[PDB]
């Protein structure tokens, strides 16, 4: 697990892994950690799998009855603030949560929020959550740039999960990238990590501690 | 075992002499009547006799 | 692990399973479980797998000593009293539950010993996880005064009760039949139930299927001189 | 947090060709103290089913009362359900089970094991199990408690699988049950000489024998057991 | 499990069951709980099974040597040996032994040792854990100085009650009779007292 | 947590006809973090091959322990130790430290020079000799290994059928296990000739 | 004390095809080391070419097959004899599990059927809530034995063309309904010899565009 | 705990250890060295359990120097590492362990090559071209895969290291008040006064 | 304590002991454990002193209400009132209650109620803390349909053995005699039962 | 982390709160703030446990604000603190607490006077000329009681906060990333950044 998102000039790149372990045993390699809340929101999966998968379908239920009543599309800050108050109730029942709600609207710009079981809500510009969130930060924050192209950003999201995936026990499977634009999320598809790796070892010339 | 390198010839030969010395030095026990010529190799000075 | 030890008129017959487990996973489909203290003192062991094999090897050691120091045959009691004593010191930190059987000049014997130092005597005892099941079959068919050809059948059907109904037990059934003043016969793999079907296909592979990164040849030989 | 106080044990059961035989020990232990003798626990429900209950005596008695009330609830209205469209094993069973599942939800369970065995109005042997957790399973031979390792292996000699339901007569089938009770009187500490054997045949009905002894007992081999040396 | 010993005119008669339960599964049912520790001094074992047997072997080692150097031990002597092993490892060795025996000079004597290890002389003893159901029976109908026939029934009848009320007591009733006539074993199978 | 799952590791071993093969992964972790993709768990004393799984430090301790014992065997009796004789020494060394033991699970694999038979054996923590003439698997992906290995394997294989089977067996458990993989080395041990072949495989 | 969850073992295997679907399981029920029942289905038809097995602890595992079929009923009643999709049922199962999350079920559910495109579809749930679409997912106790051998004969996982040494991965192909009988029967042959909660019997349900077929094979009798 | 990174470039091993030492609630000292010179071309840096660290660093430095004055020939990095490995092995079997993680860098004058080694509290020796211990490790093993190249010079390697430090400084919630750098190379063991 | 009840041909005689320990300090050594819950249906309390008393109060409220609207209750009717309260609070409360009463149509009757509550008909019942000790003596010395004076003496002998072994029973032996004639109190002081 | 300080000067309340949030084993934002306006001349800085801080910040805000539109009357900072404490006390007794510490700094319009109130998670207000919370509080206190004069101007209170900050960088074993200062004057609530 390791899921990161960064605002830049195009919107937000979301980038996720698909390895969902049970510990030592790797449960499945194709678990989606992106959750289409509506066509202008995506939510990452972190901590309890079950808790995030459920409640963000159910945020889709509150997105569609926000949309109807106000006849206007939901704010990203409003979306986050439904979810926050729900997990506060179930705190001390010990349900675990780790989600980034990512959205881009035209009346506020790109805005990420990190909704958490505590009731904690932090907006921001870079986050990474998971059991390998430490690896991911390193590469991403050195090579950070606000003024970046759509093409460079896609390679940068990939590459970040890669680094985490290689040392992290519980990261891998496949990565999936989305680019959230105004007009919707566009899917950039599925890349295997174990196949991405050797491409990136030749081209870049990184990983001189890794056999080959 | 402890240094993961094979014992120098100097070290192994001084060690044998010290056990032998010990019995003439203390305990009231006969000495061992033995004399060895050591043929041995190490990277440090090559062959030593 | 189902291990019976059934006494009979002219001897004793002790039979066991061939399954060795490590957790829920079956380590070995066939492994020995009957071991040999002395050529006339057999034993099988149940409980913790390492501590069965070593404690037999060890009181094995001292009896072989002892039989040759006395210039006489090693008695069933000789073994029994050393096992017993040895197990009590660690106060039941060494996990072994052995059926001890054997003949000697002073007759047929059959014992069981717990991990501390209880010892019991019947004309049929069983230990293991199979113990319960094994024991049921015995009490119905068994009588006093059984012949050899009788005995062996009683031993086999007794372990088979073990296999069907216990899950720590399975695979083949081993026997060792001892009669007084006749050679001790080891019939390993006496009765085979659960014979493995033919697999649906071969899962052999053409050459070159997997990818090598590099190859080398590495040396197991001593340095030579031309 | 549930804990039994007084306990009953061991009810064994098997199928045969034209029907089923169910039988149980009758002795209400209190751990070391063998405190009651004659505690019947073969409850006949209608005339085509015996329900044998094991575990806590307190819990058993409370579902003895439920059992009598099922028959009374069925007998309101329905003049054609007198005995001909009355209760089957399959219905009695289901009701039993769905009280126990519900109690497991609560975490205050009925701590019992229940065999239901009869013959249905279809003409089909029935033999099922439900217990304190509410695990269901059907099975051609069955036991409760500690006879699930003791009795069970021995009866699995006779009726192995579904291919041998019509090869075991009631002449074998009595004997096999008789023989288990004996092996249980030997190796189990909570069994008594008293046991009740009930035969459900479909052509002679519930024949309900009470207060059989365990006989033909060997203890002569104990005379040549001396000291360990 | 029930163990007992009763003094009578010609010596002392020892009595035991044979069921040894552990848990719900009876390991052995023909157990011989009556052990010879000399040749006229036999004991009765109850409690933690390996820890009673271990001690008994050591007591046997003590008395075999005692005989060979100093002369024949007494009931008193043997019981003392027993006590001092239970007493000095009294945290971990848990033993209730009834040491009963026939001296040629003082006749039968009985000692009872509970789990702490303190000797106490008694004209009959009961120790165990199936002997808490027959405590009031044993005292009311017991007489000191009974003839032989009487004694054998007294110990049978008690164990019959112990069998009945305690399910950790069962099987054969074993009796060993220690007298000047010698050492005689009797065995009573279940129908022979379940008849009563 | 588990004292034998805190750096992971696996060893698979298979027999064939007239050949054996043994193989390990190259992963040393400290919990979640990968530290190294080049630590061996197979060693060779003579023509015997001893693969050692379990806790990181006891792999290494135990290697220098048997390094000591194998030297004294060879010096006195003037030959390289045989596979079958050695297995007994692997058992005793574990058992000596019966309490607080070495938290390993070695695999002995050889081909006897005195009879020409493939011979393999295994051990748990305390060490019970596990005979086989199939294959013995050990480590933290051993539940997977036991299923996977049995399914492909046909009783007796040719020296280079054996490279394709034991390679796939090792890959597929190792990419369904989190503490295994990350580069692996497979050995083919014939009569007199051992080849060490590293494997191309998933690093992520 | 009351420890309200036990186990009853069992092992199940769901394989999504391309014109059929396979949901299979064993019929052995256990508690500890005693075999309770040799035969006892766990793979129940629910109609509408959905087969469900909620496998593990039996008392939970029968509760979610009851509650599931009850909703197949009440759907068919209030939507004028609507055909229950795989999609609908999946999201409904999610709600039924998730609703007990302060006192969870302790089973591993897997469904199978055709989706709306004339291909197989298998969704597999954890006891808590979530789900994902599959092409293989075992469950149960001998999961970790059976899964990695299915990823090597269906998806061709880490295999390359012969004599290309890493250049090009081996091509995926379609598997016939016939072939997949062999794969499932062979996994449980290997499983029996190495695991002690599987055996006696194997009941495969195979789901097609004509109906559901039960097909019963024996395994080793221990 | 405290920072402890190694990085081995083609001609020098560059070790770095944290300045700050926090024992109690308060930083008590802000410039303490956490290294000991074993041999002229062998350096050992440490961080671990407070007060085991002082005793285990000084104990090993007595024994290695004793061996050096004996033969007048310093032991290889390879050897030093193994002796280090050996004690930590012994200390977890003993009654109370030494839980002190050490990075050993040395220039081997016999292979004429620089070499780096990592020995954890359990006692596992591993050769590595860069390494790290503790929580410090998590942010720099990924960043180091990106820019490291085996054929680098020392001054390139110093700016990489100041990149590594910078990443720790923000993302760590524990203060370290920058590193002190010490280089181990074939002309001796030198220091850098720039952070 | 030690409480008992024992039938005979005119009715049933109830027996008790008026020791009540809290630790080893006796809180009151003349507590009367024999309680009237209906005119002719009495009960015997044992175990925790609070607990038993609260339930005897509520059965007394429910037979006050039974007898005022549904005619006189039998031993049975009263028995099932006790059972159904003990079942519904066995994890909150603990009771041992022996229930003994006289019905006209069925004479004297004895029901027993262990801690979980179950109901069991018996011709004699024993419960309390000193009940364990006298079990075997009861089963030898008990007949049925014997003279009144023999029943008064069976109970005497049994509870004098109970006081002999158990610490937590002593003081006078109370008896309540339920017959068709009426209710007769008897009381035995220590020195009479101590001999017999 | 959790550092909030108050320095009451004779014309201004100076509340400064932390720019770092730490959840998990890393810093997630190092550019954050932790203060909510109550009134247009009442400022509440809050800090303390995970996720009680936001949710209890906005709860109290809805409430003071409700009054203040309704009656178009500001509350006294005195009034305001009583309400906050009333809520905090109650939650210890109720099922679910709120472990959060608050400094409410305001400028009363009625008296024209700063007032600073320190409320702990238990709910005890106590008026202070200066106050802190957590272990951070320890370092700072000893400086305020040396150098404070109750006759201070706005700038003097700012220059004092520099000493407190400078001390915290040195002693504090953890990072905290500077502070945003907020001055509650009689004109507005105006933000300046300290260096």
């Amino acid at each position: 697990t390791t899921t990161l998102a960064f605002r830049f000039q195009g919107g937000i790149i979301v980038a996720v892994d698909s390895r969902a372990t049970a510990g030592n045993w790797v449960a499945s390699q194709t678990v989606k950690k992106v959750i289409e809340i509506n066509p202008f929101l995506l939510g990452t999966m972190a901590g309890g799998a079950a808790d995030c998968q459920f409640w963000e379908t159910w945020l889709g239920s509150q997105c569609r009855l926000h949309e109807l009543r106000e006849k206007e599309r939901i704010s990203v800050a409003a979306a986050s603030k439904i979810l926050s108050n729900l997990v506060y109730q179930y705190k001390g029942a010990g349900l675990s949560m780790g989600t980034m709600i990512c959205g881009y609207t035209r009346k506020e710009g790109p805005t990420i929020y990190y909704v958490d079981s505590d009731g904690t809500r932090l907006k921001g510009d870079i986050f990474c959550v998971g059991s390998g969130q430490t690896f991911a930060y390193g590469v991403l924050d050195s090579n950070y740039k606000w003024d970046l192209s759509v093409e460079d950003a896609l390679y940068l999201g990939k590459r970040s999960i890669l680094a985490a995936a290689h040392r992290d026990a519980y990261s891998g499977g496949s990565v999936n990238l989305y680019h959230v634009t105004e007009d919707g999320w566009i899917y950039h598809g599925n890349h295997d990590v174990g196949e991405l790796f050797w491409k990136v070892k030749e081209e870049e010339g990184s990983f001189n501690n890794v056999i080959g | 075992k402890t240094y993961n390198e094979d014992i120098p010839v100097e070290i192994l030969v001084r060690r044998l002499s010290d056990i032998k010395q010990g019995y003439t030095q203390h305990g009231g026990l006969r000495p061992f009547g033995v004399s060895f010529i050591y043929a041995g190799y190490d990277d440090r000075y090559g062959y030593q006799l | 692990t189902t291990i019976v030890g059934v006494k009979f008129n002219n001897g004793v017959v002790i039979a066991a399973d061939t399954r060795s487990t490590q957790g829920p996973i079956v380590a070995d489909k066939n492994c020995a479980k009957l071991h040999r203290i002395s050529p006339k003192i057999w034993c099988a062991g149940a409980g913790t797998a390492a501590d069965t094999e070593a404690v037999t090897q060890l009181i094995g050691s001292n009896i072989e000593l002892h039989s040759l120091y006395t210039s006489r045959e090693p008695r069933v009691v000789s073994a029994l009293q050393m096992l017993k004593q040895h197990l009590f010191k660690y106060q039941g930190h060494i996990g072994a539950y052995l059926i001890v059987a054997g003949v000697d000049p002073t007759g047929s014997h059959l014992f069981s010993i717990h991990a501390h130092g209880s010892t019991d005597v019947g004309y049929y005892l069983s230990l293991g996880s199979g113990s319960l099941a094994a024991m049921a079959v015995l009490e119905s068919h068994w009588k006093q005064d059984l012949t050899k050809e009788e005995a062996i059948k009683l031993a086999s059907d007794a372990i088979q009760a073990g296999i069907w109904n216990d899950l720590g037990s399975g695979s083949n059934v081993d026997v060792c039949v001892m009669e007084i003043g006749k050679d001790a016969e080891y019939l390993r793999n006496y009765l085979t139930p659960n014979v493995r079907e033919e697999k649906q296909k071969s899962y052999k592979f053409p050459r070159g299927t997997t990818a090598v990164l590099k190859e080398s040849i590495v040396n197991i030989c001593d340095i030579q001189e031309e | 947090t549930q804990q039994p106080i007084v306990t009953g044990t061991s009810v064994i059961s098997m199928k045969y060709d034209n029907g089923v035989i169910i039988a149980a020990d009758n002795l209400g232990s209190y751990g070391s103290l063998l405190r009651f003798n004659g505690v019947e626990r073969l409850i006949p429900v209608g005339d085509n089913t015996v329900v044998g209950i094991s575990g806590d005596i307190s819990d058993m008695q409370h579902i003895e009362r439920l059992l009598k009330d099922l028959v009374t609830e069925n007998a309101y209205d329905n003049p054609l359900a007198d005995a001909e469209e009355a209760l089957e094993p399959s219905y009695i069973f289901e009701y039993l089970a769905t009280v126990m599942y519900q109690r497991r939800s609560k975490m205050n369970p009925l701590w019992n094991a229940i065999i239901v065995a009869g013959v249905q109005s279809n003409g089909d042997q029935f033999l099922r199990y439900v217990n304190l957790l509410g695990v269901t399973y059907s099975s051609p031979t069955l036991a409760t408690g500690f006879g699930a390792h003791m009795a069970n292996p021995l009866l699995r000699k006779v009726v192995d699988r579904e291919s041998d339901i019509p090869k075991t007569t009631v002449q074998v089938a009595e004997e096999a049950i008789v023989n288990a009770m004996r092996v249980l009187y030997y190796r189990d500490a909570r069994s008594s000489r008293n046991f009740s054997l009930a035969i459900i045949d479909k052509n002679t009905g519930l024949t309900f024998k009470k207060n059989l002894q365990v006989e033909n007992m060997k203890w002569d081999f104990a005379k040549d057991i001396k000291g360990y040396g | 499990t029930s163990i007992m010993a009763v003094t009578f005119k010609d010596g002392v008669i020892l009595g035991a069951d044979s069921r040894t339960t552990t848990g719900a599964y009876i390991a052995n049912r023909v157990t011989d709980k009556l052990t010879r520790v000399h040749d006229k001094i036999w004991c009765c074992r109850s409690g933690s099974a390996a820890d009673t047997q271990a001690i008994a072997d050591i007591v046997q080692y003590h008395l075999e040597l005692y005989t060979s150097q100093y002369g024949t031990p007494s009931t008193e002597t043997a019981a003392s040996v027993f006590k001092e092993l239970c007493y000095e490892n009294k945290d971990n060795l848990t033993a209730g032994i009834i040491v009963a025996g026939y001296d040629d000079k003082n006749k039968g004597e009985v000692y009872t040792i509970p789990l702490g290890g303190s000797v106490h002389k008694l004209p009959y003893a009961i120790a165990g854990s199936g002997s808490t159901f027959i405590y009031g029976y044993c005292d009311k109908n017991f007489r000191e100085n009974m003839s032989k026939e009487e004694t054998v029934d007294f110990i049978k009848h008690s164990l019959s009650q112990a069998i009945k009320w305690d399910g950790s007591s069962g099987g054969v009733i074993r009796m060993v009779v220690l007298t000047a006539a010698g050492v005689e074993r009797l065995i009573f199978y279940p129908d022979e007292y379940e008849q009563l | 947590s588990d004292p034998s799952s805190i750096n992971g590791g696996i060893v698979v071993a298979m027999t064939g006809k007239d050949c054996v093969a043994i193989a390990c992964d190259l992963r040393l972790g400290s919990q979640s973090l990968g530290v190294s993709n080049k630590f061996e768990k197979i060693f060779h004393y003579g023509h015997v091959f001893l693969g050692i799984t379990g806790l990181a430090t006891d792999v290494t301790t135990l290697n220098e322990m048997f390094r000591y014992k194998t030297n004294l065997y060879k010096l006195k009796e003037e030959r390289a130790i045989e596979p079958e004789t050695f297995t007994q020494l692997v058992s005793s060394s574990l058992y000596e430290r019966r309490f607080g033991p070495y938290f390993v699970g070695p695999v002995v694999a050889g081909i006897n020079s005195k009879s020409g038979k493939p011979f393999i054996a295994g051990f748990d923590l305390i060490g019970c000799i596990d005979e086989a003439k199939d294959f013995i698997v050990s480590g933290t992906a051993s539940d997977q290994l036991f299923g996977m290995c049995e399914s492909l394997y046909e009783p007796n294989l040719e020296p280079e059928d054996l490279f394709e089977t034991i390679s796939q067996a090792l890959l597929n458990a190792a990419d369904r296990d989190a503490l295994s993989g990350w580069g692996a080395v497979v050995y083919i041990i014939k009569k007199d000739e051992v080849v060490k072949r590293y494997l191309k495989m998933r690093q992520d | 004390q009351f420890n309200p969850y036990g186990d009853n073992g069992g092992t199940i295997l769901g394989i999504a095809g391309e014109d059929f679907a396979v949901l299979a399981g064993d019929t052995r029920n256990i508690t500890d080391y005693s075999i309770n029942s040799r035969y006892e289905p766990k793979v129940f038809d629910c109609g509408d070419n959905i087969v469900m097995s909620a496998n593990g602890f039996a008392a939970d595992g029968d509760a979610l097959v009851k509650r599931f079929k009850n909703s197949v009923k009440w759907y068919h009643f209030d939507h004028n004899d609507k055909k229950l999709s795989i999609n609908s049922a999946a999201r409904n199962i999610q709600h039924l599990l998730y609703g007990k999350r302060f006192f969870p079920y302790y089973v591993h559910t897997i469904i199978a059927g055709l989706d709306e495109d004339g291909k197989g579809a298998v969704y597999s749930f954890d006891p808590v809530g979530s789900y994902e679409r599959e092409q293989c997912r075992a469950g149960g106790a001998a999961a970790s034995l059976i899964m990695p051998f299915l990823d090597n004969q269906v998806n061709f996982k880490n295999q390359y063309e012969p004599g290309t040494n890493g250049k090009v991965k081996k091509p995926l192909k379609y598997l016939s309904v016939e072939e997949v009988i062999k794969l499932v029967r062979d996994s449980f042959t290997s499983a029996t010899e190495r695991h002690i909660q599987v055996g006696d019997g194997l009941e495969i349900l195979i789901v097609t565009k004509d109906g559901v077929r039960k097909e019963f094979y024996e395994l080793k009798r221990d | 705990m405290d920072i402890i990174l190694g990085i081995r470039v083609q001609d020098s091993v560059i070790l770095a250890s944290s300045k700050a030492v926090t024992r109690g609630i308060s930083v008590l000292k802000d410039s303490d060295d956490k290294t000991r010179q074993l041999s002229p071309h062998t350096l050992m840096s440490f961080a671990g359990e407070a007060g085991d660290t002082v005793q285990f660093a000084e104990y090993i430095q007595a024994n290695i120097q004793l061996y050096s004055i004996r033969e007048d020939y310093e032991l290889s990095p390879q050897a030093v590492s193994s002796f280090v490995r050996q004690e930590l092995a012994k200390s977890i079997r003993s009654r109370r362990p030494y839980q002190v993680n050490v990075l050993i860098g040395g220039y081997d004058k016999k292979k004429n090559k620089p070499e780096l080694y990592q020995i954890d509290y359990l006692g596992t020796k591993v050769e590595l071209p860069y390494g790290a211990h503790g929580y410090s490790g998590f942010y720099t093993f990924s960043l180091l895969d990106h820019h490291y190249r085996p054929d680098m010079t020392t001054e390139e390697g110093l700016d990489l290291l100041k990149l590594c430090v910078q990443e720790l400084e923000k993302r760590m919630p524990m203060d370290f008040k920058g590193v002190i750098v010490k280089i181990v190379d074939k002309d001796g063991i030198r220091q850098v006064d720039d952070f």
